[PDB]
């Protein structure tokens, strides 16, 4: 009632559709952009893309809807559908991936004195500098630059909310990974006449603690063969055949495991860092498999009447068995202990390195997460 | 045709009916709302993204006090049609399983009564969020829950209050529903000092295990164990088969290890529990640390692993001697030790194989319970 | 001409799209169907989809439809758009995975009368029963029903006609055939509620699959692996001095199937079948691995074989005499007799159990043909 | 110019709905052809394929011929798509579907009642090669495609070069080749038996393909594989006798890769289309090879084991020589080897034979179609 | 506002919209093209299809946009969306891999006066030869051309106005590199018609491959295999014992090699590269191949060898004395001066080979360093 018809048709008699919020060039309207974000879907850390779900809170004046006695004083908060105006556009920057799904033309909250809400939840598809920097244990930053998309800020102000707001408030608890948090930087290229984009911060942090572990069984397994092809020369020399079956079989291993290596990759690659050096830690295992094989090797040999008869026979054995004592002599094993004892530094030493590395990574280049 | 025509012009629904303006009789309460819920088929899970599509039958319910009718509208037909154009449609969003937009859910046919109250209830394909983790695949495999309501309105502009599960349930799921609780409620919030937006809460407690996986699986496990079980039991009768005893190792080794390969996969498909993941490669190493045993325990040993009277006086020395040396390999046969050995593989293979099968049984009086 | 102009604009004057056909609470809208299926262009095992097309001939009539000389005057039997009509929502029960393609925008065949048709060269995708237990060798039927959707009974109606078969248009380069396909209408009500829901045409597929190029390749490495066993076990006797060799073709054999296997699971999880027919080379191929337990176990089995002058000269050749009933000892283990045994033993149980498999095979096939 | 005053005449009287129609039992002239101009998708197994057609239309409408004010202006013009009549179009024959961005577009009046169109489409379709159209001789795609809106007594097309091509635009990234286009206007009665004939335009492709990659992919594994049981049939007649076992291994190691080349390229004719022909020589000459190779060392297995006291004691001594010779000598005459040189020969005219009746009849299906 | 009523009336009413900027017959409308990438998203090799930033400058002008106190007094030059305008059907001859990406309904500038500016952030799909010769090291010049679809050059004409590199905006992100590109116009007039038809810019981009990291990988087995190979030649010579032991060898390598095969040829298959890149892995591979088979079949080579008391010892040393002999003859067999040349025979083979292997590699490493 109270002047309904009146208030009613004036404002849909004055408003207009196809403009902006604006009176001219001013100050513009300070538009108020805020999300809260729902939680994250899937982060395809090989490409850099990022789909996630958060509430777009939109929030300004408009001084074309005041009311009076049954609307303002009627009821001072009444739902009203979009449709009409300046809606938020926004890509982003780096981002939008494409498109808006829940975003825009949902209803809105309009209140008396013209204060507006829109608090919509939405999917978007996005693509953040995780880069080939997401997987050192230090992990990397990004920027998420939100904004319009032919809208040159010179008749409209954008501002934001927190800023401490944090981005572990609702980082997906279905993560092996985490979140050192989110900042927020509002700026203004200057390459450009147009006021752009808004820079959000990414330091996140990646700790998914379940496969390593028995990646960790190769790298211990993988030297347990190891120790014991070079263990097994000096334990029974006869080792011979045997032997070439233990790098067959040491040798496949390595080159199956560079078989999951691309296809773990798939989703997901970056540096090389974890790979490089177990790759040099490959080389190695490599290289030191085979010269002992060439230890192996090694060997150039091995790898009256009455009494003139009896002669003729203390001669054939005593003859030939200089002659395979000689092979004796060749192949006396000197080399097994002292090379089992190079087995000892080798092995010990290397072991104990890439350990480290490790060991170093994890601990050391993680700090500097501010 | 009683005034019909011109009837259906006298009342207008746009024109007489404010589109633009939500008939609730003025400011006041709201108008009445009632979502009920009913799924008509789950297509997919995921245990992975903790995702689940499916569809369900929106039947949805509200008075609409403009729409009582009187003899040639009410009575003329006590029951009628009207598209979703000339229905005010709320938004029921999926408020914490609308993680993929609602599907032929929108604006489908509708079911007009005779005196305003109205009914619409088409099919939704939709997609949820729904709390998976890596604990809903203890066996419990939990209770998914779900909000469906009017998502804008507050309590002062609506109120919506409230059927199992396995109705029309998808039964080529590895998985199994076992309930399906449905309460509706309303809530304010932290930051609003005012109640508001009422909602329908339907959890779904379900469970999945194939019966599939069991046969392909275990039938390796207990493969597997046997071939470590026997490599030990070879080197008895026959432990001298050096080069080839060798083969068996590199051999069992191998194909330990693609076995495994194909489980991370389906697992990845799936993040798995730590119960059931931890027996099956804790005890594959069970075996690869007998294997590493196999090795130094099968080769560690040594060797094992008168005047013409002058003349064949030699070959006696040389003889003797020698017979020294020649038995320096019985020596190392160790053949009193043999039973022991393979007894002492026996003791172990039992006290592991039963270990599991012992933690099998441990958790499998709790399920039972 | 002909009334030309009175004729048109009368006709859309009086003419209205809110309201349907309904005429008085009756006999709901003598809707009529049936069938015209021509290709089916992809359908998928897995996932048991089924993109085909069906031209879904439509037949019913419109009383507001009757004609004098200034409309059926005019030409009969006109065909109108489309657009003018209340069109029904068909849609596949227990299918609808999508979307109707092409039914928009179209032609509608009208009488001066009324008689009306339009037989839509629909292409859609399917969903229906067929199962794990779908290509059997005792068949399966899908089901598939289709009717009017939100609509019961006390409205609306529709009705089949005929009996056609399947393999009236089957795919001709079918991996696969069919044996007959029947449709019968219905009308269902339920106990639940009083309410007359809607009526429906259900269809029922019945036909067999399988290409043989899956059959000619999985019969090859059984014959040929067991060509292998049968081998495993012909050697022992033929060329026991290879004792240690048929220790490695096991590790071979093993491995081999082991990896075909991997294939399967690959294919299989791929190409979805009831897992009743993989415990066919189950306990075959189990067999396989079974005897080689057995056998070689067996074949190493064995615990051995797996004057004073004139005094030494006796000192020697009796050095000979001793040792040589000794060994005696060894051989003692291995007469060379049981092994043909045991290769008797196995090859009889393995000429059965190879019938067996030529068994099941053949036996489910003299109940597919039926 | 009167050019507000014309425009504004006849679009008081302009007709959208209504085709330029003499009157309604004549039907109206259409013109129409295709130029491809891509070729997307060859999916063969499945046969479908995805192009680029030019839709040339043309048709006429007098309903325009313009005065003054708008023929005489400019012959030529350019007004609205969605200004009337306008075809659907889809082949019969092939599109599978909708069309893509083919319509919206910009149409062609002459001032007289000429009117040409041209778009570009890409759309999917389903042309033969089914097991076959990979020979030598190829298989015509046939496509037919029409209005699938109205039938012939209304619309009625025309054509074109039926006779000249093809590789105008021919994709590239065919390891395939056209040499014949053939382009046919057809009246409407088919098999099916259906009346009210619908005009089409009917698309022979007779094409080649088979500029092979994998060819050779294929052809030196299998060189290599008989050249590796030339190995194992010639280097028995060099090895020693510890080459049995050896052999052996080969065997492993020989369907080791066998297989691998048997799971490759079965892949292959699923991924993509299907033929016979090609695909037996390789599995069958595979077999065969097999088949032998196996066979050949059961030829070395066979074989049974080649696979006064002074003088009282000096008797027996030189008995045990000369005795257990006669024994040693045993092994001399057992393993006479007559089977092994032969054997060389025995596989060497098979393995030439084998070789040659394959390749040589690959050969033939290369020069038959030379 | 400054005649804020009577402005708005107006300028709708007399507005045709769709009526494009046509002044008398002369010029036509000229319109220039020019495209900045802004960045690039993602390419495929084997389905040359790049998802890419444009931001389409396009220029025009309306003298009937030119104003007064009512119009530019009103708000100087400002802000009209799209819509009103007449929009050319740009479209990418030989790329146009299908829709501009958020084109329809921007907005641009009109002056008081008229310049018109339509410059909308594109990002789209397109279509680009690669040819087998892209991923060349010396790469592939892609050629792109671009101009008005529909509309020749008396209705109308698109030109440029630029040349800008392509490493402007490069993806960072590729795992390729650019060499330049260039753009140059073109007016297009045909034989067929003595007509002058529309404009074309026509784009070259001109780039070179390869991440580095590939590379490495894959040349390190064969490194690797080098070694195995040098095994194979000098394990046999200094000990022909473990022959079989190197038979294992044989068959754990070439598979080795058939799985680097799987890996790379995929990539080969998901991106082709020009193939006779391929020869060289080709015969380089195969020659480790050729070099196996034969080193090790003649390894393998060789025939062979891979009183009266008084008068019984002349009897019986006459049987040590022949046997001497025959020992002597195996022996004779395997000799140690010829091994030695295989050594060299070969090694010079594989510094000739391997150099030969280098050969490619330095070569258009010549050219590839420039």
């Amino acid at each position: 009632s109270v002047m309904e018809d009146t208030l009613l048709s004036v404002l849909f008699e004055n408003y207009n559709p196809k403009v902006r919020p604006s009176q001219t060039v001013g100050d513009k309207v300070t538009v108020r952009v805020g999300l809260t974000l729902t939680s994250l879907l899937i982060l395809n850390e090989k490409n850099e893309e990022m789909t996630t779900s958060v509430f777009l809170n939109l929030a300004w004046t408009d001084y074309r809807l005041q009311w009076d006695p049954a609307a303002y004083e009627g009821i001072k908060d009444l739902s009203i559908p979009s449709d009409d105006v300046w809606q938020p556009d926004i890509v982003l920057m780096n981002n939008n991936d494409g498109s808006f799904e829940i975003t825009l033309h949902v209803n809105v909250l309009v209140q008396h004195t013209g204060a507006v809400s829109w608090h919509p939840s939405a999917i978007y598809r996005s693509s953040c500098t995780i880069k080939v920097m997401y997987f050192p244990f230090d992990w990397q930053n990004c920027t998420m630059v939100f904004k319009s998309y032919t809208y040159d800020t010179s008749e409209v102000i954008l501002q934001h909310a927190l800023d401490a707001m944090i981005n572990q408030d609702a980082f997906t608890e279905n993560g092996q990974w985490s979140i050192e948090h989110k900042p927020s930087r509002k700026n203004w290229r200057s390459d450009d006449p147009s006021y752009e984009d808004v820079t959000f911060y990414l330091i996140i942090q990646r700790k998914p603690l379940f496969y390593i572990v028995y990646t960790i069984v190769p790298c211990i397994l993988i030297s347990i063969l190891a120790i014991l092809v070079f263990y097994l020369p000096p334990d029974a020399g006869e080792k011979m055949s045997l032997s070439i079956s233990a790098l067959l079989a040491l040798t496949v291993f390595l080159l199956l495991l560079a078989d999951k290596v691309p296809e773990t990759s798939l989703s997901v690659p970056i540096i090389i860092s974890y790979l490089m050096f177990i790759m040099i830690l490959v080389a190695f295992s490599v290289i030191l498999s085979v010269v002992v094989l060439n230890l192996h090797h090694r060997s150039p040999n091995t790898h009256e009447a009455v009494e003139a008869i009896k002669y003729i026979a203390e001669q054939l054995e005593s003859a030939s068995e200089f002659d395979d004592l000689k092979k004796d002599w060749q192949y006396v094993a000197m080399v097994a202990d002292r090379l089992f004892l190079y087995i000892f530094i080798t092995m010990c030493s290397i072991g104990t390195f890439s350990i480290f590395l490790d060991a170093s990574h994890n601990v050391p280049p993680d700090n500097p997460f501010a | 045709v009683n005034e019909e025509e011109r009837l259906i012009n006298d009342l207008l629904i746009v024109n007489k009916y404010n589109k633009h303006v939500r008939p609730v009789k003025h400011n006041n309460e709201v108008v009445n709302i009632a979502l009920s819920l009913t799924l008509s088929n789950l297509i997919s899970l995921k245990e992975t993204d903790e995702t689940l599509t499916t569809n369900v039958w929106m039947d949805h319910a509200w008075y609409d006090h403009r729409l009582t009718w009187n003899a040639s509208e009410y009575s003329d037909i006590s029951i009628l049609r009207l598209r979703p154009e000339l229905i005010w449609i709320p938004d029921i969003v999926l408020q914490n399983n609308n993680d993929g937009q609602y599907n032929v859910a929108y604006f489908c046919n509708v079911l007009v009564r005779p005196n305003g109250y109205v009914t619409w209830l088409p099919p939704a394909i939709f997609r949820s969020s729904c709390p998976i983790n890596v604990l809903y695949f203890p066996f419990d495999w939990q209770n998914c829950s779900l909000k469906f309501t009017a998502l804008n309105y507050n309590a002062n502009e609506i109120s919506m209050d409230l059927i199992i599960d396995p109705e029309a349930f998808t039964e080529n799921g590895e998985w199994e529903i076992i309930h399906k609780p449905a309460k509706k409620n309303i809530y304010g919030d932290k930051f609003p000092n005012g109640t508001n937006y009422q909602d329908v809460t339907f959890y779904l407690i379900i469970r999945r295990k194939p019966l599939f996986y069991v046969i392909n699986f275990i039938t390796p496990c207990v493969l597997i164990s046997f071939l470590a079980a026997l490599a030990f039991y070879l080197p008895a009768e026959s432990g001298e088969k050096m080069s080839t005893a060798i083969c068996v190792l590199l051999a069992q080794a191998v194909f330990l290890l693609l076995t495994s390969q194909r489980l991370p996969e389906t697992a990845l498909a799936v993040p798995l529990i730590g119960k059931y993941l931890m027996f099956i490669m804790s005890l594959v190493t069970g075996v690869v640390v007998n294997c590493g045993i196999v090795l130094n325990f099968h080769f560690r040993t040594p060797s094992t692993h008168s005047g013409i009277d002058s003349t064949n006086y030699i070959v006696k020395q040389i003889k003797e001697k020698n017979a020294y040396d020649e038995e320096v390999g019985n020596w190392n046969l160790v053949g009193q030790t043999i039973d022991r050995l393979s007894m002492f593989i026996i003791t172990p293979v039992m006290v592991l194989g039963t270990i599991f099968i012992f933690v099998m049984g441990n958790f499998n009086r709790p399920p039972a319970k | 001409s002909e009334h030309e102009t009175r004729l048109v604009a009368n006709l859309l004057e009086n003419y209205n799209k809110v309201i349907r056909p309904v005429e008085h609470h009756t006999h709901f809208v003598d809707i009529t169907v049936g069938l015209q299926l021509i290709q089916l262009i992809n359908v998928d095992e897995v996932n048991q989809i089924v993109e085909t097309n069906v031209r879904l001939r439509q037949q019913w009539i419109d009383v507001r439809l009757r004609w004098n000389p200034a409309d059926y005057g005019g030409i009969k039997k006109i065909r109108l758009p489309s657009d003018d009509v209340w069109l029904p929502d068909l849609v596949l029960y227990n299918n609808a995975d999508g979307d109707f393609a092409i039914v928009h925008m179209t032609k509608l065949l009208l009488d001066y009368t009324g008689k009306i048709m339009w037989t839509p060269p629909a292409i859609f995708k399917s969903y229906c029963e067929i199962i794990v237990t779908h290509f059997p060798f005792d068949q399966q039927n899908c089901t598939m029903k289709l009717g009017i959707w939100t609509y019961d009974g006390t409205k609306v109606s529709i009705s089949p006609e005929s009996d056609r078969p399947d393999l009236s248009t089957f795919m001709e380069s079918g991996e696969w055939v069919m044996k007959d396909y029947r449709g019968w209408k219905h009308w269902v009500y339920y106990t639940c509620c009083p309410d007359t829901p809607y009526l429906d045409i259900t269809y029922h597929f019945i036909m067999q699959r399988i290409p043989l190029y899956f059959v000619v390749n999985v019969i090859i490495p059984c014959l040929l692996f067991s060509f292998l066993t049968v081998l495993v076990f012909y050697l022992p006797t033929d060329s026991g001095e290879k004792m240690t060799l048929s220790i490695s073709v096991l590790l071979s054999l093993t491995v081999f199937l082991l990896v075909i296997v991997e294939l399967i699971p690959s294919t299989s999880s791929a190409v979805p079948l009831i897992g009743k027919y993989m415990l066919f080379t189950m306990i075959f191929v189990i067999s396989s691995i079974i005897v080689t337990v057995v056998v070689i176990n067996t074949h190493h089995r064995s615990p051995s074989t797996h004057s004073a002058i004139e005094g030494v000269k006796y000192i020697a050749e009796h050095m000979k005499s001793d040792e040589e009933s000794s060994n005696a000892a060894e051989e003692w283990k291995y007469v060379a007799m049981v092994i043909d045994h045991i290769l008797l033993c196995v090859f009889m149980l393995i000429c059965i159990i190879g019938t067996v498999s030529v068994f099941a095979g053949r036996l489910i096939e003299l109940s597919q043909e039926g | 110019n009167e050019e507000g005053r014309l425009i504004e005449k006849l679009l008081g009287d302009y007709d959208k709905r209504i085709k330029p129609a003499k009157t309604l039992d004549h039907v109206i002239d259409v013109t129409l052809k295709l130029t491809l101009t891509n070729l997307i998708s060859l999916n063969e197994k499945e046969e479908a394929l995805t192009t680029n057609v030019w839709i040339e239309i043309q048709w006429n409408d007098y309903r325009l011929s313009w005065n003054t004010s708008e023929y005489e202006g400019i012959d030529l013009v350019r007004i609205p798509s969605e200004l009337l009549w306008l075809p659907d179009v889809v082949l019969e024959n092939n599109v599978d579907g909708q069309f893509e961005v083919a319509y919206y577009a910009n149409v062609l009046v002459y001032n007289d009642g000429s009117m040409y169109w041209l778009p570009p489409a890409i759309y999917r379709s389903t042309c033969p090669i089914a097991v076959t159209y990979f020979p030598f001789d190829w298989q015509n795609c046939s496509l037919v495609f029409r209005s699938q809106t109205y039938n012939a007594h209304e619309v009625n097309l025309q054509l074109s070069a039926e006779e000249g091509i093809d590789p105008e635009d021919f994709t590239e990234n065919g390891e395939w080749t056209i040499r014949h286009r053939p382009a046919k206007k057809n009246y409407n009665w088919q098999l099916t038996k259906d009346d009210i004939d619908f005009q089409e335009i009917i698309f022979f492709l007779i094409i080649q393909r088979k500029p092979l990659f994998y060819i050779i992919n294929i052809i030196a594994p299998c060189v290599l594989i008989s050249s590796l049981v030339v190995l194992v049939y010639f280097l028995p007649a060099q090895a020693g006798g510890q080459k049995c076992t050896l052999s052996i291994s080969v065997l492993l190691a020989q369907t080791i890769f066998l297989f691998l080349i048997a799971q490759k390229v079965p892949e292959t004719s699923l991924n993509v289309p299907l033929i016979g022909k090609y695909l037996i020589f390789v599995m069958f000459v595979s077999l065969v090879i097999v088949t032998n190779c196996v066979i050949v060392l059961n030829v070395s297995l066979r074989t049974p084991n080649t696979h006064s006291c002074v003088e009282a004691c000096n008797f027996i001594a030189k008995s045990t020589k000369e005795q257990n010779d006669s024994g040693s000598e045993n092994e001399n005459w057992v393993l006479i080897g007559k089977v092994i040189d032969k054997a060389c020969f025995w596989i060497a005219l098979l393995l030439f034979s084998l070789g040659t009746l394959a390749i040589f009849l690959t050969g033939h299906l290369n020069q038959v179609p030379e």
